[PDB]
Parts: C-alpha cells; structure tokens; sequence
C-alpha cells in the first residue's frame, strides 16, 4: 500500500526517466535473464542472445505498461486488467520471478539515475514494482 | 474557518471541512480530453500522472468553466493557472478522502486552446520540486 | 558459490574500487528503510524515525563497515561459505531471531548499492556474478 | 487483489463464522505460539501458557479487526488505518509472520466450518488474508 | 435498451449503459445509519459487509427515498425490498464500474423505522445462496 | 526433523486414520486452485480452468497419491530427509524448475487437508508437530 509520498516519489522519479524508459526496460531484461537463467524458460520463443531486437522492442512494452501502471497508481487493477488477463490466467508467471525483474529494474535505475535514486525514492519503487507484480499475478 | 487559496497550497485548502466529501455536478457539462505537455514539447509526466482524464467543462453562463481531478492533492503546493499571460481564479470545489483526489476549477474564454500551469509539490522530510512549466493542451477548443 | 575464473576476476576487481567506509552503510541503511520492519533488530542502534535520520546514523554506518567486510570475507571461501558463515548463521538465528528471507533483501539491497555507485561500470555480467555471490552468502546464513 | 467472486466468497464464508469469530482468533493465536515459537517473542509481555486469559482476549480483537477488514475489503488501507500504525510503525512486525497467523487462520476455519471450506472459498480467505498483511505491514 | 429490474437481478441491470457511472445527487437529503439484522436477531454479516453506510435519505414530494449503495453488485441476484408486507419498487439510478457500487432507490412511509429485504447472490461456477431475511433498521424514523 | 518420541507417536498416529487415495488429490488440487500459477507445472494434466475441473481431475487425483506416499516416505527417515528426497530435489530444480517456496506452499496446504479431515482431533500440538515434518520436507527438496 503505498503513501501520498510514496506515489510522489515515484511519479516525480518516472518523469525524470522519460523517453529512456525503453532503454532501462530492456536493460532490466537483460539482467533478469542473465542473472536468473530460469527465467528464460518463459521467453522460449525469444532469441535470448544479448542485443536481441525481441528482448530491446519487448523491454519497451514493458517500460509503456509500467508508465501505463505509475499514471494510474491509484486503481492499477483497472489499468493493467489486460496485462493480468495474460501474466496471471494466460502465463500463470510463478510470483518469485516478478522480485526478480522488480530487482532488476531497480538496479538498472541505479545505474543510469543516481541522482534520484535516493534511499525515500528507492523505498517508493520497490513498494510500488510489489503492488504492480500482484495485481499481474493474481486473477481478479 | 479561513483556508490557503488551492493557488498557494492545494495541500491545506484540502483540509477545509466545508469541501471534504462534498458533491460537485454541474447542470450542463461535457467530457473533455487533454494532455500535458512540458517545456522540451515531451509529455509532462508529473501532471498527466497526477490529473483525472477526461476534465470536465462546465456551461455558466459567465462563460465555460473546466474542473480539473488532481490526484495525490496532500502533496501538491503551488497550482497556478494561466491563460495565455494573465492569471485564473482556481477553487477548490472538492476533496476526495477516501483516494486523496481535489477537484478544482477555472475559468477559460471561448476558444480557448492551452493553458499554461506553474505548479510545485511539497511532502515528506523537506522534499520540494518545482514544476515552472506544464501546458495542458484541450482536445478541442472550449466553447460555451 | 560456482564461479568460472573471469567472474572471480570480474568480481574481484570491481570489489578492489568499492569505497568499504561508504557502501555499507548505504547498503544497511537503505535495508531499515526499504524494508522498515528490519528496524525492529536495529532498535539499540536509536533514531531510525526518517529517511535522513538512518543514513546519518553513525551506529548505521559503523555496523554497515561490519557487513561488508563480512562480504570481503566471504569472496574468499567461496567453496566453503556454509563454514565461514557458521558463527554468524548462529547468531541471527538463536539470539536475534532474523528471518531467512531478510537475507537475500540485504544481498539485493548491497547490488543495488554497487550499481549506484558503479553506474555503466555495473554491467549485467558483473551483476549477475553479483547475484550468485549474494545469493551464497543469503544461503550460508540461513544454514 | 480480490476478484467480486473472492470478495462474496469471504463475506459469505465470514458470516457463517459469526459469533464463534472470537473462538477461532483465539485458537490460530494458539496455533501459532506452537507451531512457530519465533512469533512469541512479539508477546513477552503475555504469558503465552494454553488457555492464557491474555490469548483468548486478544483473538477476540484479532477476529473483530478480521470482521472490521472484511465488511470494508474494498479499502482496507482506510479502514485498518489505526492497524497499519501498531503493526507497521510501531510493532514494525516481520511480513513473514503475518503469512504464519494467516495459515493458522486458515487451519483453523477448516477444522471447524469443513462444509464452507471449499477449495473455492480456501482460494479467497488466502488471497484475502495476504492483502490484509500487506496493509498492516506496509507505511502509507 | 430494456434491462431485467434490480429486483431480479441487479448483476444484469448494472450493465445497462444509462446508469453506468451516472450522476446521482439529490437536492435535499440527508444522511441515515442502519443496522443489517438476520432472523435469529444476530447482525447480518453479509449485508453489513455489502452496504454503504450511511445510506441517504432523499426527499421528494412523493414522500421520502432512501438511497443504498451495494457492494459487489456484480454478484447480488435478487434483492427485493418489502415495507412491512407490501413489496417496494428498487430502481437503479446508478452503478459505479471502478468499485462494483450499485446504487438503488426505493421509497418508504413517514415514520418507516424498519425494511424487510428478500435477497440472494449468484456467481462464479454455479455457486447460488439465498438470503430469505434480512432486516434494515434504521437509526431513526423516516422523515419528510 | 528433531521431533520427540511422542510427537512422532502423535503424528504416526493420525497418519494411520488419513484417506491417502483422497487427501493428496484434495491438497494437491488445493494448491492448484488457491496458489493458481502452480497450474503452469501440471499443464499435461489437462483441464485446469475451474475449481471443480480441478478437483474431479483423474490425474490429479492419481498424482496427489504419489505426493502423499512421498511424504509417507518422508514420516520414515526423519534422521535423513535430504538423503531420501534427494531424487526428488533434483528432478524438481534441473527438470521442472519449481522455486522452493512452492514446496512450503504444498506443505501448508497437506495441513489444512489435514486439518478439514480431522477438525478438532487435528489439535494444536498435533498441528505443531506436522508443521516440522512438511518444513523438513520442504527444505529437503530445497537442498
Ligand atoms: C514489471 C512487471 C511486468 C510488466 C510491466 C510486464 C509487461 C508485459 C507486457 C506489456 C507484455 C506484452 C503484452 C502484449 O503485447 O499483449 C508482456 C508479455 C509477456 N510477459 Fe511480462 N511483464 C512483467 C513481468 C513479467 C515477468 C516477471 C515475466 C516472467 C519472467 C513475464 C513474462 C512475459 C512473457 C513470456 C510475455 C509474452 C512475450 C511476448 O509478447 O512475445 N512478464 N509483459
Ligand atoms: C548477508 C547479509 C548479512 C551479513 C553479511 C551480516 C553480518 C553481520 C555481522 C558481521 C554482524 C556483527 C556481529 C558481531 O558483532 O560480532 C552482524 C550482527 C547483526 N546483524 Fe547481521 N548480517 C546480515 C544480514 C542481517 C539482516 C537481514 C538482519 C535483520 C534484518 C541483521 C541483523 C543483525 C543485528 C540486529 C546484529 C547485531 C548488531 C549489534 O547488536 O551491534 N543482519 N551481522
Ligand atoms: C491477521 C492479521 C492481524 C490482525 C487482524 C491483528 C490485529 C490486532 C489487533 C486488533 C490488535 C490490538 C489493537 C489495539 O488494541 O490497539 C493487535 C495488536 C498486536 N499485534 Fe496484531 N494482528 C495481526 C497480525 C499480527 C502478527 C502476525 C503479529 C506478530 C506475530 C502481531 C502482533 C501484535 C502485537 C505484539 C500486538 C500488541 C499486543 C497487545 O495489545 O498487548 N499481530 N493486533
Ligand atoms: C513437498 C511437496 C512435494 C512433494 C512431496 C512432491 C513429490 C513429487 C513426486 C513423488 C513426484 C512423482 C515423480 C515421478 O513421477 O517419479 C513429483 C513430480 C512432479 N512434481 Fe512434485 N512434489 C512436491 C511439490 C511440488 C510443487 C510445489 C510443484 C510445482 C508447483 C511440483 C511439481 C511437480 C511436477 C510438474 C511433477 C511431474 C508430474 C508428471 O509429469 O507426471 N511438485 N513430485
């Protein structure tokens, strides 16, 4: 359950992301499948090679669905009904692996924005990447 | 009984007990879709994140009023509504408890296009950002 | 922990650049406050009431310089963690009562202090022999 | 996040608990003590012996916050606001606890209400408790 | 354009695209509590936990109205109410499609201190309850 | 698993009264069903869309079984649980890539079967002790 601050922080870090948030998207993949090899037993249909225009043009979507989810913080099971539809009825994605990416994520905003990347605004994103990983997860 | 103007500081004109949980429909009005644009032509994010779509403009007959949903209110602080170069009246007409949304409203003249927003937020341990510049650019021209 | 001899290298070297007075007590304090429940172990340690408050906490900082020389340790023995953590295993188990799952928290907490710290340099072949060593050390504690 | 099926499965469940709500607080509290000593050291101002006055008090306003929770399962985080204070500011509770009582709970209502305890309505309660521990263990 | 009423079934009339997400304030009302009773004189839980408290009194001048929002409207089937013996009309005004609030109107006598309501639920894989009573009890008597 | 004799009294007891063709289908299903990405590992099984088409699964059923005697095997060779479940482990980690936490999940689901079958003779002390065993288990198909 995030805070007033805690949706602020996050909004307000987003922002600063920007037209980058296809980069980190695809960044976070990267990481995710070379750092937790089990999980590209969900990405069989992807050539998992590292520079793979599937893995760089599917991080965008995932970066787009992810601004899509901080723009409606407040009520995320309407926004993101389609995306839960696939992870959680479709997929059935195992839970662990949405830590995984969320983990990721934060390591690869770290690295590019470390100015923002404070310890209130880290709090905020890992609060907020947790609510976004249950509602994919969970049939509603 | 006296309360900050929703310009100044949204966030304490919102604990005034006279616009907490109080209804605010209007007899004529329309749906209207807009986007947030910032200095550099991008998508403001902050705001779009931040604002109900679609607003509504409301029929007076002093001319058309829009009221804007402004979401996380607790942590807005400036909200300064321009059209064009001269400054608008914004009320606070209501405050959502219960998700931390203020509805607030402003007068535009007919055809009107953009308005400009000088806005801040202000939470937590000292944490406070400006925002000089958003335009919020109507999906058509404002009219009635 | 199984790691091929470039990522013992890769390892090493980016460890021999990290600034052990600093990422410590980054690594801890963004531990109390990303995960406020762990302030709960550290209440001797006094006021952990804000953000600002943890991060300038001396006795934050002291024990962080504590936890990552422990790390330092661990990257030496990395064929026998489960022995070299034994006496600490112990400790957060009989006498603090810490939770197995907290372990990996900080491990990923301390990552993304690296990469904060790192930024590019950080890449995700570093990382990822990162993970496999702080997935190691989580393991050995909760033996 | 709770589906309208999940949502009707717990208030219809919860209302066939009805005066004996009390009763099964206090006897997942036992469970608990028992089957996982490490969450007594949160109550060592109790005297956690069987039958202690102290438990069976305290499973009575665990089950009356559990009923408070319920008939507002569609904002929690207003309703167990006061909760959220003691449990994730003040007590500041390890989240692993909470998913312990949860399984005593559930434990608990399939030993006394077998008829209601269908796969169907054990999938809510579960869901249901898990977002109930998220709001008391989170600070907004 | 025709919808089964919300005696029926209000899981099929909330689908009815004239009440999705309408307004629905009154000019003159007032707030009301309630308590939900079952037949053994125990509070009814599942209504209690499925209704907005307070509800709203409206007046008309065809008598007084009370106003009730119902939670999981998705879910409700049948939900007659009866003052005393004769069967009240509940009509729809309005379904809020974000929460799943269906809220319905029926009028009541002067002095109404009590309503009868027959109910049931219906969803998911045939899953099918019927409440036969349940008691609204009003903190005070109906006025105006 | 460190159990005393007349917890293993009690436990072995109430194990001779379980319906071992029926309470593996039920704690199995349940897992399905209450805990859904589970159905992602049993998709050979076929129809898994609702909870009765779960439940009336014949091969759910007919597996349940195999997970029962797995852990009836477990109840024998408390001493030597990682030694047992050894096969099992690495067929879980290498083959089906199941994450250790779902074995924990499994666990506490077998108790609330436990639980549903036996009402008030599944007592807290009983309980208690059941809670050891399928930890043990658990952990040992972690190792
Ligand atoms: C931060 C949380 C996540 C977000 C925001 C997200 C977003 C998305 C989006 C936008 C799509 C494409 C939707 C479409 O085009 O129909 C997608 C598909 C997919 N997701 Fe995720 N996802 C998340 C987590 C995960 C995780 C943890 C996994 C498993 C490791 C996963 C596995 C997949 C797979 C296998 C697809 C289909 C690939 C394809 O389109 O060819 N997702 N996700
Ligand atoms: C892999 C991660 C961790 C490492 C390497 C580590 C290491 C250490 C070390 C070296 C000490 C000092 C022992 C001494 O004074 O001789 C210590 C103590 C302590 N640890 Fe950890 N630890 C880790 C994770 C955690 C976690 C997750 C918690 C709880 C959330 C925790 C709570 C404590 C506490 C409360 C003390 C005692 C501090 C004092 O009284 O001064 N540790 N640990
Ligand atoms: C189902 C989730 C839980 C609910 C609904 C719940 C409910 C409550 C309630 C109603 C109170 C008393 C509030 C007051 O009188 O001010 C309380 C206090 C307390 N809770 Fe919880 N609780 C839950 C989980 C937990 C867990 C998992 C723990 C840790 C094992 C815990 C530890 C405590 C403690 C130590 C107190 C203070 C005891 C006292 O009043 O003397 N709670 N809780
Ligand atoms: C302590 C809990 C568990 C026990 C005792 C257990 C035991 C077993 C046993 C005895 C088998 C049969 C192996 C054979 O055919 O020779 C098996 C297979 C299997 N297990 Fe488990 N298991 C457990 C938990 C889980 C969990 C949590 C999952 C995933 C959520 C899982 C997924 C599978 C799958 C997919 C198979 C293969 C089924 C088939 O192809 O017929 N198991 N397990």
């Amino acid at each position: 359950v995030l805070s007033p601050a805690d949706k602020t922080n996050v909004k307000a870090a987003w922002g600063k992301v920007g037209a980058h948030a296809g980069e980190y998207g695809a960044e976070a993949l990267e990481r995710m499948f070379l750092s937790f090899p089990t999980t590209k037993t969900y990405f069989p249909h992807f050539d998992l090679s590292h520079g793979s225009a599937q893995v760089k043009g599917h991080g965008k979507k995932v970066a787009d669905a992810l601004t899509n989810a901080v723009a409606h913080v407040d009520d995320m099971p309407n926004a993101l009904s389609a995306l839960s539809d696939l992870h959680a009825h479709k997929l059935r994605v195992d839970p662990v692996n949405f830590k995984l990416l969320s983990h990721c994520l934060l390591v690869t905003l770290a690295a590019h924005l470390p100015a923002e990347f404070t310890p209130a605004v880290h709090a905020s994103l890992d609060k907020f990447l947790a609510s976004v990983s249950t509602v994919l997860t969970s049939k509603y | 009984q006296q309360y900050p103007p929703a310009d100044e500081s949204l966030q304490d004109a919102i604990k005034n007990p006279a616009i907490i949980d109080k209804e605010h429909t209007a007899d004529n009005w329309r749906p209207i879709d807009f986007q947030m644009k910032n200095d550099k032509g991008e998508r403001q994010f902050y705001h779009y994140a931040s604002t109900v779509e679609p607003a509504t403009v409301i029929f007076t007959k002093t001319g058309p009023i829009i009221e804007l949903g402004l979401k996380t209110a607790s942590t807005w602080k400036k909200f300064e509504v321009y059209e064009g170069d001269k400054k608008l009246p914004v009320e606070l007409v209501s405050y959502d408890s219960d998700k931390d949304y203020a509805y607030i409203r402003f007068p535009v003249s007919n055809g009107t296009r953009e308005v400009k927003i000088v806005s801040s937020i202000e939470y937590g341990e000292n944490i406070h950002e400006d925002y000089d510049y958003t335009l919020m650019v109507f999906a058509q021209p404002i009219t009635n | 922990v199984h790691l091929t001899p470039e990522e013992k290298s890769a390892v090493t070297a980016l460890w021999g650049k990290v600034n052990v007075d600093e990422v410590g007590g980054e690594a801890l304090g963004r531990l109390l406050v990303v995960y406020p429940w762990t302030q709960r172990f550290f209440e001797s340690f006094g006021d952990l009431s804000t953000p600002d408050a943890v991060m300038g906490n001396p006795k934050v900082k002291a024990h962080g310089k504590k936890v990552l020389g422990a790390f330092s340790d661990g990257l030496a023995h990395l064929d026998n963690l489960k022995g070299t953590f034994a006496t600490l295993s112990e400790l957060h188990c009989d006498k603090l009562h810490v939770d197995p799952e907290n372990f990996r928290l900080l491990g990923n907490v301390l990552v993304c202090v690296l990469a904060h710290h790192f930024g590019k340099e950080f890449t995700p072949p570093v990382q990822a022999a990162y993970q496999k060593v702080v997935a190691g050390v989580a393991n050995a504690l909760a033996h």
